[PDB]
RNA sequence: CCUCCGCAUAAGCCUGCGUCAGAUAACAACUGACAAUUAACAGCCCAAUAUCUACAAUCAACCAACAAGUCAUUAUUACCCUCACUGUCAACCCAACACAGGCAUGCUCAUAAGGAAAGGUUAAAAAAAGUAAAAGGAACUCGGCAAAUCUUACCCC
RNA sequence: GCUACCUAAGAACAGCUAAAAGAGCACACCCGUCUAUGUAGCAAAAUAGUGGGAAGAUUUAUAGGUAGAGGCGACAAACCUA
RNA sequence: GCUAAACCUAGCCCCAAACCCACUCCACCUUACUACCAGACAACCUUAGCCAAACCAUUUACCCAAAUAAAGUAUAGGCGAUA
């Protein structure tokens, strides 16, 4: 967008300041093990995580992950943006809270068919603003209900009474540099081979090519 | 016939009639510049 | 001959050029005098190159790589001039005892404002020339009232200022417990 | 200014209240209403 | 700059600052408790504890400081959120943004005790300055920090147009008592037999 | 419109501070202080009125008589004009004559 | 009508003022004999340019050099550091007087010297 | 600004009356 | 020198000499097509062609054939928010015709992480297809 | 299709439709940035003392006058060098406006230059400016005002 | 700096008659006789046509002078910055 | 529902106390802000008037050196207003 600046004449010097923009979540992810059709690196990542915080355990992590999932979805239902910020990353906040605005949402944790299970653990390098971040992946397989109502309170799709089997790979991350940092949801895997969700009861069209006044 | 066009600009006549030097030569002109700086007007002369 | 108006072509198209610290007036004092005479032209060439660069940048509608470089050379040359002025002034005060190196005197104009009238260079004396005699270095009695009025203006200004700052002190001391 | 009236709004809106149902600019304006409301009374 | 200028988070001269504070703006000023530079004991990079406001009951490292508004901006503490992406078609990626903090709202921290301890402002026996802790006295050093002018005084290299340190420090001055122009004249070797005549001055 | 939508800030009035608790003290000093000082010299104020009562033109003539020499030119001009207007008003204009 | 705030310049006046005003350029010669101008190499200034060969000073200073406190030069300092050695050695070895002060270095009267100091003829 | 708060209080009461008339509670 | 009184001369006397000159100059690219030998400079109002010629011959050591001068007017038409006239500083321009065969030509000057994270997330972003129907794509159900 | 206009100099204002971007009768004459008019043209002058200067112009020859006219040097002294500085743009100035008004000079006297009376439609009244008119030809009218035509004689001041 | 008058040195007046002209016809030019339009007008005095003069007591550019108990005035009690 | 409406600061006024002002880089009395030449060029003057007197003509407070009082007395005055 620099050509318009040149042509207008809004010349400016580069951003010069001793201050630095501090964040708490790296954009994207480091490594995503592709799911199947249905190691030493993880061990080293676990050892680094332990070195940074000796008080850590892998066996209890799935339980707290499940708890974070359910509480974050309840906070979505209630519109608890503050709790959701505290327990979710700034990369995960937008894609989660952008489209749900101007409408409500419902989510209930019925039960968990299979227990949540870790898949991989990754660790960051020293060349992140002189900081580091640790990531974990966890498969979760449960049954829940969802039903959205738009601005006017009418159902978009989904039913609150009938749950549906669901399987996902949740990604958590934490800032190991600060003491206040905690694990928070970052992104998802959404593998291609996974099936599509239920469509919407409403029908839809799309516009064709806007034929500039010349046949094609 | 038609008025309003009285001011025919001439810079030499302008500065001779209302120049710093004339106002400093006339004693009252000194009082002119004094009242003018007193009020704080920017241009003391024309 | 003419390329010295430009930096190294290596620097062309570069957004950030290396630049060292500016000159220190203490350092220039410590240095010799002909060294300063040479450094003056060095800084001249540098500043000309920088001005050409910034003007071409304004023409091409872009920013310059290192603007602080300009102010660096500027205050360097300023420190040089200051040091030389200090040397020559100390010399003048040792020899004669004059501080300004340009003759003048406090004189009362027609407006009553006393001013440090400086002297120009003339060939013939003031009692023979006719232009200088017309400057009329004196004030008349009717100026007294106007002087009183400017004094009143200055007094009102100072009083307004001091009353303002007193009221400010009062309000914030009231607001804060201390 | 040291003393200024603040309740003009209320002390005129009572008249306008009594003149609400009138027609034209009388119901809205005051000086057109005062001459009429006293007449109505 | 105009009188009663507002020193916001952005610095003077920036595009955002000149958009927020044009030359014609005349808003209410800001009231701050007087704080002499000698009484000032808050420098950047120092550990600071917060105990009120949002995210109260924590500590962190100062990102920077504004002496005008008596503000201190700390890393990752008292942070709201803002978008930075183009809102035209893209939603706008979120990022946390810090808020400033007052010197009365914040308290320094002891390095070894890492607790909030108020301060006294003394002169050590060797001078020239010392900042000391509360009931149990600990000498608090100053934080270390990259100046803005020189990016690195240690990892610095002398460029071509940069002069060497030995040449810069070496002096060749001679109190010859003579004038610069005369010195340069005999340095050139030139001469001028003509004598400057007197002239009047008035 | 003159009314304001929001309330103003509440006026804090510390009915017990230095001068409100000290008010009026040393006013009978002349009566029960064996007459060393009268309350007229006690008050703080201008010099053309320290224990004096008077209307507009009285005050004007008094202040030009007393502190008129120290006055600015414009102020003294406005004051002379004021005494002139007040003289001619009080003496020529009004009822009761 | 006419504008006052704009500063007076050669552009504004008639041909005569346009010719006589001048835009700050200083004199170089004079004009006589039917508008025949004549400059003089004397009044023409002469820039004094030394050679830069064997010249290692550079316009920029490296940050490695340490800070040095201010030392504003002054007459007493210069005299006590430059002339005091000669004065004291001549005192404690030979004999002198207020006379013969030009030996130690002093201009009793400024005239007869090229570089006058008050008023100074030279510039900068 | 027209100083005083009695009129502002009176008008706040008028305003809340209008607000209740406009969106009365159940 | 600028802002400096010269010593008055009368015939039969010494010659004026400058040691620390104050005059500064700016080469500039032109807008009008000048020939190859011609150069242009932006300079103050006090300088003149002869002393600029000596300046070039001495300081930069380049042969000078001829010089012309011109004065440009800064437009005082601009107005601030106070309706006050804003004037751009006037400036003199010098046109130097070079010596035998220099043939000068103004060369070209300008021919040729947070942002990493930004573009990373931007290219990671996927546009909401229309068949979704404005639904949040985060949920699995 | 018009040009009773134009070009330039002077006087006058001072960057005021040149390049780039913008939103904003129509939206460039509006804003931000960029560049600009280069002296030979015209201004910017004359060392002193004393001294000289009867005889217009009108194609200046004759004639012819009256209002009696715009121009010259000389002897002496002293006199080295040199062309620097300034204006150079525009659709422009005075009239509150992009005002049918006013404006000196040289050339062009119908233009080689410069311009556009109509936003589109219908062709009602009344109104303005023109064109044509049967027979009569001032009978209108305070008055041959106006228009048309090319005409005589007499009174008052 | 409009206007009345004056001062210094300047400029303009085609062509056709008479061939001398404070003469005639008539451009440019100056003025404003009559009619109509316009009347918040294009215009705080104009437009269109018609008219008087147009080598002189002419018109006009430039700078200067005459300042209110006054100036100037081919006295219209005119003009002297609408 | 728009147009709008609302704010509290800037600062200012009255007093008191205290006496106050000037780049010293360049330029500025010629046509001010302009680097540089033979002139003999210099100020010391009651204020008046409006108004009041129901007209107006003598006259009609306006300070020049302690606040109060004497005293609005002695006095003056078309012996009137008034001072
Ligand atoms: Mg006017
Ligand atoms: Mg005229
Ligand atoms: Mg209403
Ligand atoms: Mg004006
Ligand atoms: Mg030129
Ligand atoms: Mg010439
Ligand atoms: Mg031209
Ligand atoms: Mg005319
Ligand atoms: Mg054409
Ligand atoms: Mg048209
Ligand atoms: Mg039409
Ligand atoms: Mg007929
Ligand atoms: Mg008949
Ligand atoms: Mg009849
Ligand atoms: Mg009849
Ligand atoms: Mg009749
Ligand atoms: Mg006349
Ligand atoms: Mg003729
Ligand atoms: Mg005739
Ligand atoms: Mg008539
Ligand atoms: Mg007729
Ligand atoms: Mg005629
Ligand atoms: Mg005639
Ligand atoms: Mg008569
Ligand atoms: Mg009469
Ligand atoms: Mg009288």
């Amino acid at each position: 967008f620099m050509q318009h600046a040149r042509k207008a004449g809004l010349v400016i010097p580069p951003e010069k300041s001793d201050r630095s923009i501090h964040l708490a979540c790296t954009a994207g992810i480091f490594d995503a093990y592709v799911p199947p059709e249905g190691t030493m690196a993880s061990q080293v990542s676990i050892r680094r995580i332990k070195d940074y915080d000796a008080n850590f355990k892998i066996k209890d992590f799935p339980e707290k992950a499940k708890d974070i999932f359910i509480e974050a979805h309840l906070c979505l239902n209630n519109s608890d943006h503050d709790r959701l910020h505290t327990l979710v990353t700034e990369h995960c906040f937008p894609d989660m809270t952008w489209d749900i605005k101007y409408k409500t949402v419902r989510w209930s944790f019925v039960e968990s068919l299979e227990p949540s299970h870790v898949v991989q653990v990754r660790c960051s390098s020293m060349m992140n603003q002189g900081n580091v971040y640790g990531q974990i992946t966890v498969r979760m397989h449960t049954r829940q209900t969802l039903a959205i109502y738009d601005r006017f309170g009418r159902l978009m799709y989904g039913q609150e009474d009938v749950p549906k089997d669901v399987l996902e790979y949740v990604v958590f991350e934490k800032q190991l540099t600060n003491p206040y940092g905690s694990w928070r949801m970052h992104t998802k895997i959404v593998p291609p081979w996974a099936p599509p969700k239920q469509p919407i009861l409403k029908t839809v069209m799309i516009p064709g090519p806007q034929l500039k006044p010349e046949e094609e | 016939k038609a008025r309003g066009n009285e001011y025919q600009p001439s810079n030499i006549k302008r500065k001779n009639k209302h120049g710093w030097v004339r106002r400093l030569s006339t004693p009252a002109g000194v009082q002119v510049i004094l009242r003018r700086m007193l009020k704080g007007r920017k241009s003391l002369s024309h | 001959g003419l390329e010295e108006f430009f930096d190294d072509p290596k620097n062309w198209g570069q957004e950030k050029v290396k630049s060292g610290a500016a000159w220190t007036c203490q350092q220039l004092r410590n240095k010799s005098n002909e060294d300063l005479h040479k450094l003056w032209y060095v800084l001249l060439k540098e500043r000309n190159m920088l001005l050409t660069l910034e003007q071409e940048a304004k023409r091409q509608r872009l920013p310059m790589p290192s603007p602080e470089r300009l102010d660096k050379v500027v205050d360097s040359m300023d420190a040089l001039d200051k040091v030389v002025q200090e040397r020559e002034d100390a010399l003048r005060l040792l020899q004669t005892g004059q501080e300004r190196a340009r003759p003048g005197a406090w004189r009362r104009d027609i407006f009553g404002r006393i001013i440090w009238h400086k002297f120009k260079q003339w060939v013939i004396p003031w009692h023979l020339n006719k232009r200088y005699n017309r400057k009329r270095f004196f004030a008349l009695p009717y100026v007294d009232h106007f002087l009183r009025l400017e004094r009143e203006k200055r007094a009102r200004i100072k009083a307004r200022k001091e009353n303002l700052e007193r009221k400010k002190a009062k309000i914030l001391l009231k607001k804060f417990p201390h | 200014l040291r003393n200024r009236v603040t309740d003009r709004y209320f002390r005129i809106q009572e008249v306008l209240k009594h003149a609400r149902h009138f027609r034209g600019r009388k119901n809205r304006c005051y000086r057109l209403a005062v001459r009429t409301v006293i007449r109505a009374f | 700059l105009p009188p009663h200028y507002r020193y916001g988070m952005s610095p003077p001269g920036s595009v955002a600052d000149k958009r927020k504070n044009p030359p014609w703006i005349r808003r209410r000023p800001v009231v701050v408790e007087p704080i002499s530079d000698e009484d000032w004991y808050l420098f950047c990079g120092d550990t600071v504890e917060i105990l009120e406001g949002k995210d109260a009951g924590k500590q962190g490292k100062v990102v920077q400081v504004i002496r005008q508004r008596n503000w201190v901006v700390v890393g990752g503490l008292n942070t709201h959120y803002r978008y930075i992406g183009k809102t035209m078609d893209y939603r706008g990626t979120m990022i946390p943004s810090e808020a400033p903090l007052l010197h009365r709202q914040v308290k320094l921290v002891d390095p070894m005790d890492r607790k909030p301890t108020e301060i006294e402002w003394r002169f050590t026996e060797a001078g020239e300055r010392v900042r000391v802790s509360t009931r149990s006295g600990r000498i608090i050093p100053k934080p270390e920090f990259p100046r803005a002018d020189g990016i690195v005084p240690e990892t610095w290299i002398d460029g071509p147009k940069d002069t060497s340190v030995e040449d810069a420090l070496e002096r060749t001055y001679v109190p010859c008592l003579k004038t610069l122009q005369e010195e340069v004249m005999e340095a050139m070797g030139i001469k001028e037999t003509r004598k400057y005549k007197k002239v009047y001055w008035y | 419109i003159g009314i304001r939508l929001t309330l103003p800030p509440p006026k804090v009035v510390d009915r017990w501070n230095e001068k409100r608790a000290m008010f009026g003290v040393y006013d009978n000093i002349g009566i029960l202080g064996n007459f060393e000082k009268h309350p007229k010299e006690l008050i703080r104020g201008p010099i053309w009125l320290r224990g004096w009562k008077g209307n507009e033109l009285q005050r004007c003539i008094r202040k030009r008589k007393m502190v008129g020499s120290r006055m600015f030119a414009d102020d003294l001009h406005n004051l002379n004009k004021r005494i002139r207007y007040l003289y001619k008003h009080f003496n020529r204009h009004g009822k009761f004559r | 009508g006419a504008d006052r705030m704009s500063k007076w310049t050669s552009k504004r006046g008639p041909r005569s003022f346009r010719g006589r005003k001048g835009r700050g350029a200083k004199g170089i010669g004079f004009l006589t004999s039917g508008w025949r101008f004549v400059q003089i190499k004397e009044m023409v200034p002469e820039f004094v340019v030394p050679d830069l060969t064997g010249f290692k000073l550079k316009p920029y200073v490296s940050y490695l050099a340490p800070e040095s406190e201010e030392t504003p030069l002054t007459a007493a300092q210069l005299f006590s550091e430059a002339v005091a050695p000669a004065i004291e050695k001549d005192f404690k070895d030979g004999t002198f007087d207020p006379d013969n002060l030009e030996k130690y270095g002093f201009e009793p009267t400024q005239e007869g010297k090229l570089f006058q100091l008050y008023p100074r003829n030279f510039l900068r | 600004v027209k100083k005083g708060f009695r009129a502002a209080f009176r008008f706040q009461k008028e305003l809340e009356r209008q607000r209740l008339l406009r969106c009365p509670p159940p | 020198a600028r802002n400096v009184v010269y010593p008055l001369y009368r015939l039969g006397g010494p010659q004026l000499r400058v040691f620390r000159t104050n005059f500064f100059i700016q080469l500039v690219r032109p807008g009008v097509a000048q020939p190859e030998d011609t150069v242009q400079f932006r300079i103050p109002m006090e300088m003149t062609r002869v002393d600029l010629r000596n300046y070039l011959e001495g300081i930069y050591n380049v042969p000078v054939a001829a010089v012309r001068t011109r004065v440009q007017h800064g437009s005082n038409k601009r107005r601030d928010h106070r309706n006050v006239r804003i004037k751009k500083p006037d400036y003199k321009v010098a046109y130097v015709q070079l010596a035998h065969g220099q043939t000068f030509t103004f060369p070209d000057l300008f021919p040729e992480d947070l942002y990493s994270m930004l573009e990373e997330e931007r290219q990671q972003r996927q546009s909401s297809d229309p068949r979704r129907g404005g639904v949040p794509s985060w949920f699995g159900l």
